């Protein structure tokens, strides 16, 4: 999509479109375990 | 020999005045080539 505007745009930023670039021309050459759940958070204390 | 320094001489103070007021603004513009693309130039870096 980013085609559209760099024609309503100019070609005086197409350099800030250089990684979208490569994001395009590369894909033309071209176990779950849960992360974040939290119960490290817990705590256990025996000398309460 | 004199020819080239003379006139030399005679034009650069002026020339740097020709320099700084356009500069003024060009910087100015300059900023804003910035504020044209950055934010879509980090877009995939951020």
């Amino acid at each position: 999509d980013f085609i559209a505007e760099a024609n309503a745009k100019g070609w005086i930023m197409a350099g800030s479109y250089f990684f979208d670039l490569v994001k395009l021309n590369g894909s033309a050459t071209e176990d779950q375990f849960d992360t974040g759940t939290g119960l490290d958070k817990s705590s256990f204390d025996p000398t309460q | 020999f004199a020819i080239m320094i003379l006139v030399n001489v005679f034009l650069r103070p002026s020339l740097m005045i020709i320099g700084y007021i356009a500069a003024i603004a060009l910087s100015y513009v300059g900023v804003w080539i910035l504020n044209a693309g950055f934010d879509h130039a980090i877009s995939y870096i951020q």
